[PDB]
């Protein structure tokens, strides 16, 4: 999987993504930490002209099931969920994952990225410092490239 | 609102999307203004007249609840419609 | 609006009254104050800041509508709610 | 049937009929000219803690029957109905009649006398000028007061 972490500061998250799902949307799984977050960039997303859904925790099994089903279809371009939500989810080629908020564990990492391939993360230097000696580690055993402000932490 | 709409080009949508978040209850003001620093990180752009600025988006809706809150909540729109649908449906 | 609820002492009553019998399409403002004439025989009771006063009576709601035009409506009461269902549900 | 013309004019007849309605409200039925004014009223009403339902054109017949049956079970202590569909109701034994608007032919007059006994009626000079002679005859056919502002007209 090809993985490019990013230096971004928690608010110019969400223009970053834009960018991104500018170039290619289709099929796009994005992680963020939050049930309200999640649902908030799914109704941005949407009114941007990428039709967008969202998975996290407050969502009962079958309203899951239908957001999945959505992206599946192809009714829904980008699927948003949460860290948390994202451990159960049953999903795989997907096009492109990518880490809004940095998982908390590098294992999380690990298994976002295994579901597709291409995975962007966006590393905020006031909230990941604690994971990134972790990520260096799974960006050379996956034999990528480890950007500079990584190994500066 | 000129000003307004000028300095913050995606304030519809940003609105919109608090709105949605909470539409199983709806949400005040002073909540919509807490959100809206939380998720952007600059403070609500109005102090003042929020009430009138808000029902200048499209969708958005107003309620003098029996409690006294003035409460704001979202129609559905065609590109929102599915995400309103499930918040509105989700765990109470 | 305290000099307003001093003279109009029905005002809430009489504005939820016509916002029910229009509650299939909302209503605005300006067709509030010409309901509200024709029904009392006196005009409207406030000029300006008419979406601020509507929306401190309790059970009133505002939408701004995707037309854009900015429609008033009502949610229903213990005591109106019989009224309110006939309304939404008669001919359209 | 006791029946009793007040004159009142246009703007003065919701108090009158509220100040009527304290006395004593329970079987009565009030007719009125228009369906908005029909709603109007029984939402004013109903604030007022007299439970009144209505009837009018704009209702589907379910929605009639329905409206009917709450005051025949009690649950609504007022019905107000325009003149127009007044004309169809099958309901009699009714305590109080009252013409919140009053008719524009005395045959409609006599129809709503039969249907209960009370009635009530708010002749507003300015609009129901041209009735007063027939209702003057039927007063007097009827054995009932003819009050002189009838006569005046």
């Amino acid at each position: 999987v090809k993985q490019t972490i990013y230096e971004v500061n928690k608010y110019a998250k969400r223009s970053k993504l834009i960018e991104i799902l500018s170039e290619q949307a289709d099929g796009t799984i994005v992680f963020v930490e939050t049930k309200r977050g999640a649902d908030f960039l799914a109704s941005f997303l949407s009114e941007k002209e990428f039709p967008t859904t969202s998975i996290h925790g407050d969502r009962l099994q079958s309203q899951r099931e239908q957001a999945l089903r959505d992206f599946k279809n192809g009714s829904m371009k980008v699927l948003i969920a949460t860290s948390v939500a994202s451990r159960g989810l049953d999903i795989k080629n997907i096009k492109h994952v990518i880490n809004y908020d940095m998982p908390s564990k590098i294992d999380d990492y690990v298994h976002r990225i295994g579901r597709t391939g291409r995975a962007t993360s966006f590393f905020d230097p006031e909230k990941d410092r604690a994971i990134a000696a972790d990520l260096v580690k799974i960006l050379e055993g996956s034999g990528q490239t480890v950007p500079d402000f990584l190994r500066t932490c | 609102y000129i000003s307004v709409r000028e300095e913050y080009p995606d304030i519809d949508s940003e609105v919109r999307a608090i709105l949605l978040s909470h539409a199983q209850n709806g949400i005040t003001i002073s909540s919509i203004k807490s959100e809206y620093r939380k998720l952007t990180g600059n403070p609500f752009p109005l102090h003042d007249n929020v009430t009138d600025f808000l029902l200048t988006i499209p969708n958005v809706t107003a309620e003098c609840s029996e409690s006294g809150k003035r409460i704001f909540n979202l129609k559905a729109s065609l590109k929102n419609g599915h995400l309103l649908d499930m918040v509105l449906n989700q765990k109470e």
